């Protein structure tokens, strides 16, 4: 009935926020926390019911000395980019795998693109063509999901909700 | 003076000498608040402390109140505790731009202390703190706060599941209506990032 969930990646991927918009909250605007606090989300699937005790962390590098303190007996992590940064992905098999990896070996692992409502954005668009970047596409979330041998990859946006439900759920289904 | 748990070994030690034989409906009671402590200290903020209001949070706060107020509740020791906290703590016309690359705006601080600094101040809700300074992202919020906790105030330490929902987290948690005085409110420096932080001092009375 119990689980332990810890959502990782780097700063500004949308963790937060992530967190906030499965809460019920509305996305926020103003008053946006650093880190959220405590809050188990009421979970079920394939008629099982979960008590999910998400743990946000700080993503920035600064914070990596705290981070640790997260990890202990952990049931599954959500490891988070944002689809407008493929600098954020690469970030995924170069500092979040190996991270979670040595603190949680074997724990499953969700690959989530955050900020999807970003792929089909215009100033996202040109912003990153002049670092001669693009959205992430699906494919390349699917990729590096398959690459860190996740158990599934899911893409989402806070901002729209669209896909949040899915990744809470995918995550129970991972850390049953 | 005050204890100051510096690493977990410290933490544990102590944690170990902390009451823990409460009542299952006791544990229950502290262990909900740790699931989401919003509903508890929202509506205890919104309603200045009275119950009446709603029924259902009523027999939540008084099940808690009965676990916290309980005789064996409390603190041996002086001890120091920590928070993060965001911003807006000092009222919603601040956000969490108040620190921008780093550095504290000046002028909203010295708004913030002129406000707040040596005012004595009752807190609706409960407080959650931690007895270890790392143990939160408290170094990451804008706002942290060190309360000076004296032998024999009211409280759980809660560590383990039975207690809590996230255990690691090294919890000491205040009854509600506590008192506390702000002495200082001030800058500082964080050595490993380099980035301004607002402390404040807090003493519970
Ligand atoms: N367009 C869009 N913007 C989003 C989305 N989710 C978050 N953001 C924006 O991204 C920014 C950072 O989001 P946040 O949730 O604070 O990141 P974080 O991963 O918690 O960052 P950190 O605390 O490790 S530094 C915010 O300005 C927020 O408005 C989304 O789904 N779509
Ligand atoms: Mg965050």
């Amino acid at each position: 009935i119990r689980k332990k969930l810890v959502i990782v990646g780097d700063g500004a991927c949308g963790k937060t926020c992530l967190l906030i918009v499965n809460s019920k909250d509305q996305f926020p605007e103003v008053y946006v926390p650093t880190v959220f606090e405590n809050y188990v989300a009421d979970i079920e699937v394939d008629g099982k019911q979960v008590e999910l005790a998400l743990w946000d962390t700080a993503g920035q590098e600064d914070y990596d000395r705290l981070r640790p303190l997260s990890y202990p007996d952990t049931d599954v992590i959500l490891m988070c980019f944002s689809i407008d940064s493929p600098d954020s992905l690469e970030n995924i098999p170069e500092k979040w795998t190996p991270e979670v990896k040595h603190f949680c070996p074997n724990v499953p692992i969700i690959l989530v693109g955050n900020k999807k409502d970003l792929r089909n954005d215009e100033h996202t668009r040109r912003e990153l063509a002049k670092m001669k970047q693009e959205p992430v596409k699906p494919e390349e979330g699917r990729d590096m999901a398959n690459r860190i041998g996740a158990f599934g990859y899911m893409e989402c946006s806070a901002k729209t909700k669209d896909g949040v439900r899915e990744v809470f759920e995918m995550a129970t289904r991972a850390a049953l | 003076k005050y204890k100051l748990c510096t690493n977990k070994e410290e933490a544990d030690a102590w944690g170990k000498k902390q009451f823990n034989k409460w009542s299952k409906e006791e544990k229950s009671a502290i262990r909900d608040y740790t699931k989401n402590a919003r509903p508890y200290n929202e509506f205890l903020r919104m309603h200045a402390g009275k119950l009446d209001s709603d029924p259902t949070m009523k027999k939540k706060i008084e099940s808690l109140d009965k676990a916290l107020n309980r005789k064996e509740a409390k603190v041996n020791d002086n001890i120091k505790v920590y928070r993060g906290d965001d911003a807006w703590i000092f009222g919603k016309e601040y956000d969490n731009s108040i620190i921008k690359n780093g550095k504290v705006d000046r002028e909203k601080f010295k708004e913030i202390q002129k406000k707040f600094q040596g005012k004595t101040t009752t807190e609706f809700g409960y407080i959650s703190t931690s007895i270890l300074i790392d143990a939160g992202y408290a170094k990451t919020r804008p706002v942290m706060t060190e309360f000076k906790v004296g032998s024999g105030t009211h409280g759980a330490y809660m560590n383990s599941d039975d207690l809590t929902a996230y255990p690691g987290q090294y919890e000491l948690l205040l009854p509600r209506n506590t008192v506390y005085k702000i002495e200082k409110i001030y800058i500082a420096i964080d050595n490993n990032t380099q980035k301004e932080q607002i402390k404040v001092e807090a003493t519970i009375k």
